[PDB]
């Protein structure tokens, strides 16, 4: 059982990773960028 | 499947705003980085490939970071954020049982290390005022280092000798017999044993951890390996993990005992750092600082007064000496910072005297003090006796001289034991009782095993009472002492 | 964001999970190795 | 010995040595300005061809290039701090590397009137309104005095995200990271 | 003045002044620390920078902190009132007991005494032991030197030497320990609180302590040397009294130095030794003397590396002792303790003219048989003791009788030993070798004169032997 | 030589390929270009290498003597390489030769002597230890399958230390 499970989550892993880096090929940079600032406001009011 | 998902959450994403340095040229295992501005000396900078590294050289233009892995992981041009913390360890009661490398990351599989707390590896020795003198006894359960050399706690012993002649299993004896003393009800006698594996081959450590499952033994010990594979700079630094994970102990008012295992191993692994830096090599390419590492390590193994908590750390450093030279470089910077040393013969090992022990030379430098009453009343005659008999074992007349000759055969042959065999202190009381007193001056030499193995059967199964007040009262009074009498000559009688 | 994305990729291969999602004759082969060196130690 | 006026910034090398001691000597006499632009234009005038090539074999005479140097920094009529500055290093035989040095001096001229600089890394280019937007946020966090000098810049390999680095401070808004974070997190 | 922090290279610092540097051998605060971390320039590498040893863990420095100029080297308490008080080398309290208060302060990095302030007088210090005062009598007012390899005795000698003398002294004494064990440091502590020699509610303290144990990092174990003999030096001239002054392990000063050498960036000398190692020793062991203001009985016990001799450390230091001891491990092995070797012993009060005639004509005849049992040990290992002539057997039996009598139980042993100690006055000794030596004990066997006072005890052992 | 090392070494390869089924691999390090193929031959005629019915048990790996010294110090996880795919990738126990081992550490000292790092005590690499470790310890038995090294073995001097 453990070596089945184990195996099985490794390759659950494998494969959500390659299909995930596929998935970051939408278009929705535009939000990510608008986060990204966001938090470095957050990052600059908190530093000074 | 799910439980997997719930891994991916509660993980900390969040992004911060930290220092870094760009690695300029890493090659011999140090990198050099610009950058860095802000980092401390000693300071442990992470690489971009997960590694870490310890800011050694704070030159004007650039900082020299030993990485703590395989250089092969790191470019030129690489990104280091250093994290703002001298060197650390996890420290705590959640690593017994575990087996954590050089730095507190579990190879174990087991989960990982749920540590609260931290330590430095390159903290300082207590002073001259928090220490006290060794008083308590450190039970080795090996009957040849209980009775003859004995060890204290606060005291840091040497175990010296030779490829394969039973060290790092009077290693593995003495913290199997803690057992004992780790499950009973007060908290002044259980010892948390720590175990720093050094260049050792990895398959070993794998069986050591195997024994010491077999045994009940890992509910209190610490497995800390850097063994051969790792890169030199772990091999350097698990000595101080090791005793950072027992300084907690003895500043918690515990008691610890941790055994390097070797300090040979730890030496090579710095001289392979310090050419590389291209410091000047000294007396057998060593640097000269090749001292300082090993006083400085070996310094912490401290007893603390009651004013400060009152634990312990005892430390049982292990030596490796080529053809048994014990005036080499190493050998003898290690004799003179430890508190005394068990000499391991290669030709008593092979003459099957197991364990070796070489008592003429081997001592310890507190000795007397810390030993219970009853083994020091049995051991002292017997430490005499055998003086006597290697004072004339040179040649093989009066009566007198056979006499040394017999008795001295046969407490050799008395001393010896088996691996994995440790015996509480009111047994090997027992067994040299009857061999000192003379009980077994007529019995053949080459029988004197036997006896021992059939007596213990019999002792450990009839006679408990006697043994458990040997036990409670660390002493043999005359009636204990009249009583063990009878008993020794009626097993004797029927043999 | 990732976090979000990791949870619905996870989402969309459990319901394509009828068994192991692509996994390839390799799948099969190992787990028989395993199993059967299992069987030898057991 | 004199007291050198320390330059802001500390560089480091032989180059970094010839550039803090050109900073401390027109500090004195407050010429930093026109001795940049005099530098700048050495700059253009040593890698005119016939002077590359001839600064650069080692078998003309030393002393043929320091009279070389006299006619080219006569002509220009550059300050005195200049002139003397190439005269030490024909002189020395250091001009080999005086792209490094004037280069330095740059920088170092740069951290003197506030151009912190700073990067900006993406997978793509970046909208002018976004990207005015990012400047805004970035000014807050240098101190009064102080001026962005931001750089823009392009990298495929992080999918998305971003990256800023603000002289030493440097956060990894990429998603190349956070997602080796995660395979980290749902590894161990 | 406040320089910055512009290197930090193992425990070697480098940095940079603005303002007037501060002149070699300063000490210098770390502003910004959790504690006191000094700094002593050695060296001026030009461009306004400096660089200096640091006195303690150099951990957590920052490229770019304070450094503030103190403007005088270390300075360490100095008077009456370090009696029976504990320092490390900057002259800190490391015993608890509040601050040394003092009214006068000593800098550290003295001068010698002049060619015409020494003074000549030579006269014998009885020890007690045996064999020290037969062939190695030690002079009261004179360098002294146990040359020891690791375990062979230098520490139990240096205790047994402690007691004897300072025990039995009306002058003030100071002990140096550089760079050894923290555990014996604290037991000579609770051991000389429970002799009377520290009070701890009183001022009739008579010994000073001065602590730089292995643990320390290298700019401190090369300096907490100068600092005893600091604290030495000021009994013996603004007091006008004799100062007995123990040093364990002064190698440490010499190994410590070489530590923190290369990175000073010299080229490293014969066996990575610095290339100054006789110099920096010449300018400690010069402070050490006895002059015509004062009188220091300096007794050191030097370390001989990998039980080498030749040693560039051991084979400088040879120079600087009026009596030498050379422990060897060859006559441990064989159980004689002290192991002092006989025949590497020396004094410069070896003189007829100084120690009388009988007592100069009795070590010379036992070092001229011991010399003649060596010559033969090497027929002897081979061809055994039954191809030797009459007076060679006979030559050889004595020179074994003397081997034995040699060894003494000391007091400090009893631990070790049980045997009592015993303290051998000199004419005992001298007349108990005269005896051996004429031939009135040929007929007791070797070990009963194995660990015996004088031979009184011997007759003794031999008489019970026979029964 | 002279002893029955090569006939020794022919005889564990065959026993080990029929009473287990384990190949063998034999990287030899510093091999004499004459030795080796006196080796090869030998092994040909003794059947442990057959050149027709694909029914070899050994897998040989030859680093030769005239090579660059990078050359001679990385034939021995050449040998480990393919080892170690025969314990992996087919699960079972394999033979490992190493003839010599001496020369796999002299390799390692010319190398780092050439990139210009300090000698070591005796003129071997600073490196000596983790050089030997870090081949050594791929020669262990994993929960898959074992490798076992037999390491033909030259004391430099007559000198075990
Ligand atoms: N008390 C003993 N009785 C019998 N055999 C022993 C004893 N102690 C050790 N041995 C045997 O000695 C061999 C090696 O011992 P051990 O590994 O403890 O020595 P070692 O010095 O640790 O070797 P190394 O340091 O090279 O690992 C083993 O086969 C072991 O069984
Ligand atoms: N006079 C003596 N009598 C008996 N044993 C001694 C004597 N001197 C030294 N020894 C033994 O030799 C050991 C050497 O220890 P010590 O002399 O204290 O350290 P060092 O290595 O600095 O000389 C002691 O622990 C002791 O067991
Ligand atoms: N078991 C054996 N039976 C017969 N001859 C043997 C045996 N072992 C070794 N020999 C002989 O010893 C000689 C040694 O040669 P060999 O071992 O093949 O090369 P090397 O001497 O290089 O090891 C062989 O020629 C062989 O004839
Ligand atoms: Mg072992
Ligand atoms: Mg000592």
């Amino acid at each position: 059982q453990n070596m089945m499970r184990q195996k099985e989550q490794e390759h659950m892993i494998n494969w959500v990773e390659k299909r995930v880096v596929q998935s970051i090929s939408a278009q929705q940079e535009k939000e990510t960028i608008a986060k990204c600032i966001a938090d470095l406001k957050l990052l600059s009011k908190k530093a000074q | 499947s799910s439980i997997l998902e719930e891994r991916i959450l509660g993980a900390d994403t969040s992004v911060d705003l930290e220092e870094t340095g760009r690695v300029l040229s890493i090659g011999d295992g140090i990198a050099r980085v610009h950058g860095l501005r802000n980092v401390q000396a000693e300071e442990m900078v992470e690489f971009s490939s997960g590694l870490k590294g310890m800011s050694l050289n704070l030159e004007p233009d650039n900082v020299g970071v030993v990485v703590f892995g395989n250089d092969k992981l790191i470019k030129e041009g690489d990104i280091v954020k250093r994290t703002g913390a001298i060197v650390d360890v996890p420290v705590g009661e959640e690593l017994l049982g575990r087996v954590v490398d050089a730095l507190g990351n579990a190879i174990d599989g087991k989960g990982p290390i749920g540590s609260k707390a931290r330590r430095r590896v390159g903290l300082k020795a207590p002073g001259i005022i928090p220490r006290i003198s060794v008083r308590e006894p450190m039970q080795t359960g090996i009957k040849a280092v209980d009775s003859l050399v004995p060890i204290g706690r606060g005291q840091r012993e040497l175990i010296i000798g030779d490829r394969q002649t039973g060290k790092t299993s009077i290693a593995i004896d003495t913290i199997i017999n803690q057992k004992r003393f780790n499950d009973g009800t007060d908290e002044k006698k259980k010892l948390y044993c720590i175990y720093v594996a050094i260049g050792q081959k990895r398959s070993t450590v794998a069986q050591l951890v195997k024994r010491l499952t077999d045994a009940d033994a890992m509910k209190y010990t610490i497995v800390v390996s850097a063994t051969a594979s790792d890169a030199a700079p772990l091999q350097y630094l698990a000595p101080y993990s090791g005793c950072s994970m027992g300084e907690y102990f003895r500043d918690n008012g515990k008691h610890a005992l941790i055994i390097y295992d070797d300090l040979s191993k730890q030496a090579v692994a710095y001289r392979q750092m310090s050419l590389l830096l291209r410091r000047p090599p000294g007396r057998e390419a060593y640097p000269g600082d090749v001292f300082y590492l090993h006083s400085r390590l070996l310094e912490r193994a401290a007893k603390m007064n009651d004013a400060f908590g009152g634990g312990s750390l005892t430390a049982l450093p292990v030596i490796e000496t080529q053809a048994g030279d014990v005036s080499a470089y190493i050998p003898t910077n290690v004799i003179s910072i430890t508190d005394g040393q068990i000499f391991l013969e290669t030709e008593l090992f092979y003459k099957g005297i197991r364990p070796a022990i070489n008592v003429g030379l081997s001592v310890s430098r507190v000795g007397s003090a810390a030993q219970t009453r009853a083994m020091k009343q049995v051991a002292g005659t017997m430490k005499l006796e055998l003086a006597q008999y290697r004072e004339v074992a040179a040649f093989a007349l009066d009566a007198a001289t056979q006499q040394l000759l017999s008795r001295g055969v046969r407490l050799t042959e008395l001393l010896k034991q088996g691996q994995y065999s440790p015996m509480a202190i009111e047994e090997q009381v027992a067994v040299i009782y009857a061999g000192v007193r003379g009980y077994l001056d007529k019995l053949e030499p080459s029988k004197i095993t036997k006896f021992e193995n059939a007596f213990l059967s019999h002792v450990i199964s009839q006679h408990q009472a006697l043994l458990g007040k040997i036990r409670t009262d660390g002493k043999i009074s005359e009636e204990s002492d009249a009583k063990l009498k009878e008993i020794v000559t009626n097993f004797l009688a029927g043999f | 964001k990732l976090f979000v994305d990791k949870i619905r990729e996870y989402r969309t291969k459990r319901q394509t999970s009828g068994g192991p999602v692509d996994a390839g004759p390799e799948y099969q082969q190992d787990l028989d190795r395993e199993l059967f060196k299992l069987k030898q130690m057991y | 010995f004199a007291k050198l006026v320390r330059p802001p910034v500390q560089i480091y090398g032989i180059e970094g040595r010839y550039a803090t001691a050109l900073y401390s000597a027109a500090s004195k006499q407050n010429k930093l300005e026109q001795v940049e632009k005099e530098l700048l234009r050495v700059g253009q005038i040593l890698k005119e061809p016939k002077m590359a090539a001839s600064l650069l074999n080692p078998y003309v005479k030393r002393s043929v290039k320091v009279k070389s140097l006299s006619d080219m920094t006569a002509k220009e009529k550059f300050s005195p701090l200049t002139s003397n500055l190439i005269n030490l290093l024909a002189e020395n035989g250091r001009l080999t590397n005086t792209p490094a040095v004037i280069s330095a001096f740059s920088t170092m001229m740069s951290v003197h009137r506030g151009e912190v600089p700073c990067t900006v890394t993406t997978a793509s280019a970046l909208d002018e309104a976004t990207l005015t937007e990012l400047k805004t946020v970035l000014k807050s966090f240098l101190s009064k005095g102080q001026v962005l000098k931001l750089e823009v810049k392009i990298d495929p390999s992080i999918m998305g995200g971003m990256i800023v680095r603000i002289g030493e401070k440097y956060v990894d808004m990429s998603a190349k990271t956070k997602i080796q974070k995660l395979s980290r997190a749902m590894r161990e | 003045t406040t320089g910055r922090i512009v290197a930090v290279i193992g425990a070697v610092v480098d940095v940079q002044f603005d303002e007037g540097l501060p002149p070699i051998l300063n000490a210098l605060e770390v502003q910004g620390r959790e504690t006191r971390l000094v700094l002593e320039v050695a060296q001026h590498l030009g461009e306004s920078t400096v660089r200096t040893i640091a006195m303690d863990g150099t951990e957590g420095l920052v490229r770019g902190q304070k450094v503030l100029d103190s403007g005088a080297p270390i300075r360490i308490p100095v008077g009456p009132e370090t009696l029976g008080r504990i320092m490390n080398v900057i002259g800190e309290p490391i015993d608890e007991r509040g601050p040394i208060k003092t009214k006068q302060f000593a800098a550290i990095h003295a001068e010698a005494p002049e060619f015409v302030e020494m003074s000549v007088e030579q006269e014998i210090l009885v020890t007690g032991i045996k064999v020290v005062d037969l062939l190695a009598p030690y002079a009261k007012g004179g360098k002294i030197g146990l040359f020891g390899g690791a375990g062979v005795g230098k520490t139990v000698l240096i205790m047994e030497l402690i007691n004897n003398v300072a025990k039995a002294h009306g002058g003030y004494s100071v002990f140096a320990g550089v760079g050894e064990r923290t555990r014996e440091g604290n037991d000579l502590y609770h051991e000389m609180i429970e002799s009377g020699v520290i009070n701890l509610k009183d001022a009739t303290s008579k010994v000073a302590l001065v602590y730089g144990q292995m643990n320390e990092p290298p700019g401190a174990r090369a300096r907490v040397a100068l600092t005893g003999l600091t604290v030495a030096e000021y009994f013996r001239d603004q007091e006008g009294q004799d100062v007995l002054l123990f040093i364990d392990n002064i190698f440490r000063f010499t190994q410590a130095g070489s530590e923190v050498s290369a990175l000073l960036g010299r080229i490293p000398s014969a066996v990575g030794y610095q290339p100054t190692l006789a110099t920096d020793m010449g300018t400690m062991q010069e402070r050490i003397t006895t002059t015509k203001k004062g009188s220091i009985t300096s007794v050191q016990a030097i370390y001989v590396p990998a039980d080498d001799l030749t040693d560039p450390a051991p084979a400088t230091t040879f120079a600087h002792l009026d009596a030498t001891t050379v422990l060897s491990r060859a006559i441990a092995e064989l159980g004689i303790y002290p192991a002092v070797d006989p025949l590497d012993s020396t004094s410069r009060i070896m003189d007829p003219n100084i120690v009388g005639s009988e007592h100069y004509d009795v070590a010379r005849g036992v070092q001229k048989i011991l010399q003649d049992y060596k010559s033969l040990q090497d027929i002897i290992a081979i061809l055994g003791m039954d191809e030797l002539s009459e007076e060679d057997k006979l030559t050889v039996s004595r020179a074994r009788k003397i081997q034995r009598f040699l060894s003494q139980p000391f007091q400090v042993a009893e631990v070790f030993t049980g045997h009592l100690g015993k303290l051998v006055p000199l004419k005992e000794t001298i007349k108990g070798f005269q005896q051996i030596l004429a031939g009135e004990y040929d007929h007791l066997p070797e070990q009963a004169f194995y660990m015996v006072g004088p031979i009184e005890e011997a007759v003794a052992k031999a008489d019970k032997l026979a029964e």
